RNA sequence: GAGAGUUUGAUCCUGGCUCAGGACGAACGCUGGCGGCGUGCCUAAUACAUGCAAGUCGAACGAACGGAUGUUAGUGGCGGACGGGUGAGUAACACGUGGGCAACCUGCCUGUAAGUUGGGGAUAACUCCGGGAAACCGGGGCUAAUACCGAAUGAUAAAGUGUGGCGCAUGCCACGCUUUUGAAAGAUGGUUUCGGCUAUCGCUUACAGAUGGGCCCGCGGUGCAUUAGCUAGUUGGUAGGGUAAUGGCCUACCAAGGCAACGAUGCAUAGCCGACCUGAGAGGGUGAUCGGCCACACUGGGACUGAGACACGGCCCAGACUCCUACGGGAGGCAGCAGUAGGGAAUCUUCCGCAAUGGACGAAAGUCUGACGGAGCAACGCCGCGUGUAUGAAGAAGGUUUUCGGAUCGUAAAGUACUGUUGUUAGAGAAGAACAAGGAUAAGAGUAACUGCUUGUCCCUUGACGGUAUCUAACCAGAAAGCCACGGCUAACUACGUGCCAGCAGCCGCGGUAAUACGUAGGUGGCAAGCGUUGUCCGGAUUUAUUGGGCGUAAAGCGCGCGCAGGCGGUCUUUUAAGUCUGAUGUGAAAGCCCCCGGCUUAACCGGGGAGGGUCAUUGGAAACUGGAA
C-alpha cells in the first residue's frame, strides 16, 4: 500500500481465536453478566454421560459428559481413561484439550480432582489419570 | 461517632461554627449598610467604609476571613 | 525575567468581540509509519480593538486566561 | 516538617540506609527532596558517608536532623560545624 | 535475526495449522528433604461475627483522688487531611514530559526585625431538679485558663498619592509623605532587694526561604463512522459579585458565535507512568508485588471545623443493608491488619514487639502507631545443598530377554575402607545498639549575673526476632527420589496382553490376531525436589510486511468515468527558517535493564558509582532538500 493509504487506515492484525472460549469467562450471580477473566480449569455438573462415534479413520466408542460448567456454558468433555465413577448429577473438573477423533468435544476431564475417582489398575503415566503411587 | 476524640472535635466545631457564623453575619451587614447607603450616596458612608474595614480587618485576625478577601472587599468598597 | 511562549499562525474568523482565532500549522512525523503530516491546532487570540482580519498572519503570545478558551494575546501582525 | 533522617533498604536481617532530606509526611521509603548519604550499624565501624555542604544547607534552610542522624553529623563533626556558621 | 512437521503419485509455489525457546500473582495431577532471598483474593468495590488499627499534653485550666510526688473523668491546644487500603469511577490537563503564574496559597521548620500592654463577660466540669432501667438527655445555680470579646499603641493591608529603575499588553520592583484599620498569653526556672531583670517552651505583626499544594498551557499515549453532526452559559464582549487566585466561576445586558472528517458528539473499554515479559531491533502484550501521581472509602449530595478535607475508621440529610433493645428508643459501615461466610481453578496467622527506622503528642521521661520490624503457613517462584564417597567381576541371587549359547539390569549389589554437608545429642553463643533522657564537665553567643541555650568529650543506659543465625564436639550410611516421555517432528526399544475393542493423540496420525504409537513389565532418554498438563503473553509468524508482503491464472484492480477535499508535484534566482541539521544550558526521580567495584561460606540477594533513555524545551547558528513568499 502507499504510505499515505497506511496512515489514513493503519494495519489491523488478526483477531484470534482460543481453543477454550469457556474457560476464558466467569461469572456473577449479582449482575447476571459474564466476565472475562482468563481461568485454566472450571469445575462443572454432568448433564448427561455417553458415548460417541468418531470420525473416519476410527470407529471406537469415545465417553464423553455433557456438562454444566460453573459459569453457565454447556460443554462436552472427553473421560480419557479405562473406566470412570462418573454419572449424573455428577461434580467434575475440567481442562482444556481438544479430542481430534470427535466433532463436538474440545475439553478434557481432570481425572482425580473432585468425584471423578482415579483411573482403575494404572502404573505409567499416573500423574495423568490420577492414580496414586501404590 | 465512635472515637474518643471524634466527639471532642465534633463540640469544638459546632462552637466555632456558631462564632464565626455570627462574626461574618455582622461583618456582612455592615457591609450591606455600607453599600446600601453608598447606592443612596450619603453622609453617614465615610464612616461606614471605616466599620466595614475595621470588622474586615479584624475577622482576618480572628481567622474567619482570608488577608486578600480582605484587602479586595476594601478596594471594592473604596470604589464607591 | 522567565519567558512565554510565542506562536504564528493565520486568522480564521472574526465574528467574536475584540478577538481572532489563529490557526498554527506545522509538518510533524506520524508516529510509525514515518510520514510529515500536516497538524493543526487554533487558538483564541486576544484583540485588543478588533484590529486583525480573515486572511491575515499573526504573532500571538501566551498570558493569563482570559475567558473559557483564550489563553493569548496579540503581539504582532507580521504580514496581512 | 522538613527533616533529616534515614531510608531503610537492602534485605531482611541485613539492612542499609540512606541518609536522605524528607517531610515529616511522606512515607519511610517513600519520595524524598535530595538524598546526600548512606549508613551502615553492622560493621566495627559504622560506614558513614556524607556530602556535608548540602548537608549544612538543608540545615540552614531548617530540615532537622533525627537523633541519629544528628549523632552521625556530631561525629562526622558536621554539627560543629553548623554551629560555627551559626557563630556568624 | 536458525528452523522442523503437515496438502501431492511425486514437484515448485501460495497458504494456513502445529511444534522446538522464554515468561507467569497461576491452578490442577503424581511425589515430596532442607537452608537463604522473594511473592501470595487476579474472581464478589459481595456481605461483615469478633479483636486491635489515633492518640497525646498535668510545664494551658479548674475540680476530685492522695500523705509532698502521683493519678485521673472534664474544658482547652496540636494531630486526626499523615501513615495504611483498593482500582470502583475516570478517555481527561486524570497521567507523563517540558514550560508559565506580572494571576495564587502554605500550620508545623529555619532566620531577620518589632512586640506579649492593660480590662471584661460568660461557660463546661461540679451540684441540684425532672426524664429515662442505666448510660445519656434536658432546666436552674457556682467556677478557671495558653478558651472567648473589647480597647491603646504597630502594617511592606486598604485609600490618596508623588519620585527612581524597568517588563511581556494585563503591568512589575524600590523609596518616601498623608489618611484609615489590624495583636497578643501565658507557663516553667533561676536570680535579685522587695521594684525589677532574665533563659527556654509558647503567643502576635511583617519579611525572606525551604517544604507542601493550586490554576493554566504545548505535545504524547484506545477501538468503533454497523456512531457525523454537537453545543445554547454554549462562544466572545461591557459591567458586577465570588475564590487563597485568573477565568461564564456565577449573575445581568449585547452580539451569534464556537467545536468538528487533523474524527468532534456518542457507545464500549481502561486508573496513568516509572517500568515488567518477549523480541535481532522496530515493535507486541501487561500495568501483580516496589516508587510517583490521580480517583474513591455501602450509594448520592452538602457543608462546618481547620494552614490543609468537602474528611477511610468526622458531621448532616436522603436511600439500601444490618445489629442491640428494657420495645420507650438506640447504633453502624474491614477496599486498615488478622480473620469469617459466599463466589471461585485458586491464593496466608483471629501471632510477637515498638529493640530498630519513621511518624503524632509532649519541655522531656514517656505514651500511641496491625506504619514498620519480625515470626507463622503455601514447593508459588529464584538461588543453593543434599538424599553418600572410594574400591570392588567376564560379572552372585533375582527381574527382563534369549537367536536357549548367551545379552542386560551391573561395580549396581555383596564385601572392605572413609566422610558427616544434612539428621540427632550435648555445649558455647554475635551483629543488629544508635542513641534519647539523666550525671559530669571544657568553649562559646546572650546575660547585671544565674538559670537556660548551642557545641566538644566521657559515664550510664535499652533486643521482639532469640538462646535465631553462627561455631565446637560426639553418633549414625544410617532416616531423605520422584515425574514425564521412547513412530517422526525430538533425546531415548524390547517382551507380553489386547485385537478399529479397550484405549492413545500438540500436528502428521496409531489400534481389524506378529502394535517400538494402546495397557503392563524390563531397559533406556530427559529432568530432578520437582516433572507434566491446562490457561494466558511475545517470538518463530515477512501470518498486517515503517524496517518488511502482495492483487494475469492462487485470496485480492471498484464495471467505467466526472470530479470537491486531501496526498504528490517541471527548471532557475532571491528571502525566510514551518519541517530538517547543528553548538550550549536545563531537566527526563529513586528503584529496575546495562557496565564497573564491593559484601552475604558462593548463588539468589544486597550496596556504591557510572551510563543510557525524549519525534523533551529554551537559546544561538546553516540554507542543501521539502514547505511559505516575490
Ligand atoms: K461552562
Ligand atoms: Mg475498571
Ligand atoms: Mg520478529
Ligand atoms: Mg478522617
Ligand atoms: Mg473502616
Ligand atoms: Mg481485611
Ligand atoms: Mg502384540
Ligand atoms: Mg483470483
Ligand atoms: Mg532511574
Amino acid at each position: 500500500p502507499t504510505i499515505n493509504q497506511l496512515v489514513r487506515k493503519p494495519r489491523q492484525s488478526k483477531i484470534k481465536k482460543s481453543t477454550s472460549p469457556a474457560l476464558n469467562k466467569g461469572l456473577n450471580s449479582f449482575k447476571r453478566e459474564l466476565t472475562d477473566v482468563n481461568s485454566p480449569q472450571k469445575r462443572g455438573v454432568c448433564t448427561r454421560v455417553g458415548t460417541m462415534t468418531p470420525k473416519k479413520p476410527n470407529s471406537a466408542l469415545r465417553k464423553y459428559a455433557r456438562v454444566r460448567l460453573s459459569n453457565g456454558i454447556e460443554v462436552t468433555a472427553y473421560i480419557p481413561g479405562i473406566g470412570h465413577n462418573l454419572q449424573e448429577h455428577s461434580v467434575v473438573l475440567i481442562r482444556g484439550g481438544r479430542v481430534k477423533d470427535l466433532p463436538g468435544v474440545r475439553y478434557h476431564i481432570v481425572r482425580g480432582a473432585l468425584d471423578t475417582a482415579g483411573v482403575e489398575n494404572r502404573g505409567q503415566s499416573r500423574s495423568k489419570y490420577g492414580t496414586k503411587k501404590p | 461517632p465512635n472515637i474518643k476524640s471524634a466527639i471532642k472535635r465534633v463540640k469544638t466545631a459546632e462552637t466555632r461554627n456558631s462564632r464565626n457564623a455570627s462574626q461574618r453575619s455582622a461583618m456582612r451587614t455592615a457591609i450591606k449598610k455600607f453599600d446600601e447607603a453608598a447606592a443612596n450616596n450619603a453622609d453617614n458612608a465615610k464612616d461606614l467604609y471605616v466599620e466595614a474595614s475595621k470588622k474586615l480587618d479584624s475577622a482576618v485576625s480572628k481567622g474567619l476571613i482570608h488577608k486578600n478577601n480582605a484587602a479586595r472587599n476594601k478596594s471594592r468598597l473604596a470604589a464607591k | 525575567r522567565n519567558q512565554r511562549k510565542v506562536y504564528t499562525g493565520r486568522v480564521v474568523s472574526d465574528k467574536m468581540d475584540k478577538t481572532i482565532t489563529v490557526v498554527v500549522e506545522t509538518y510533524k512525523k506520524h508516529g510509525l509509519y514515518g510520514k510529515r503530516v500536516k497538524y493543526s491546532k487554533k487558538f483564541k487570540a486576544h484583540d485588543e480593538n478588533n484590529i486583525a482580519k480573515t486572511g491575515d498572519v499573526v504573532r500571538i503570545s501566551e498570558t493569563r486566561p482570559l475567558s473559557a478558551t483564550k489563553h493569548f494575546r496579540l503581539l504582532e501582525v507580521v504580514e496581512e | 516538617a522538613v527533616k533529616i533522617r534515614l531510608k531503610r533498604i537492602g534485605s531482611k536481617k541485613k539492612p542499609f540506609y540512606r541518609i536522605v532530606v524528607a517531610d515529616s509526611r511522606f512515607p519511610r521509603d517513600g519520595r524524598s527532596i535530595e538524598t546526600i548519604g548512606t549508613y551502615n550499624p553492622l560493621l566495627d565501624p559504622v560506614e558513614v558517608k556524607i556530602d556535608e555542604e548540602a548537608t549544612l544547607k538543608w540545615m540552614h534552610n531548617g530540615a532537622k536532623p533525627s537523633d541519629t542522624v544528628r549523632n552521625l553529623l556530631s561525629r562526622e563533626g558536621i554539627m560543629e560545624k553548623f554551629h560555627n556558621q551559626k557563630l556568624g
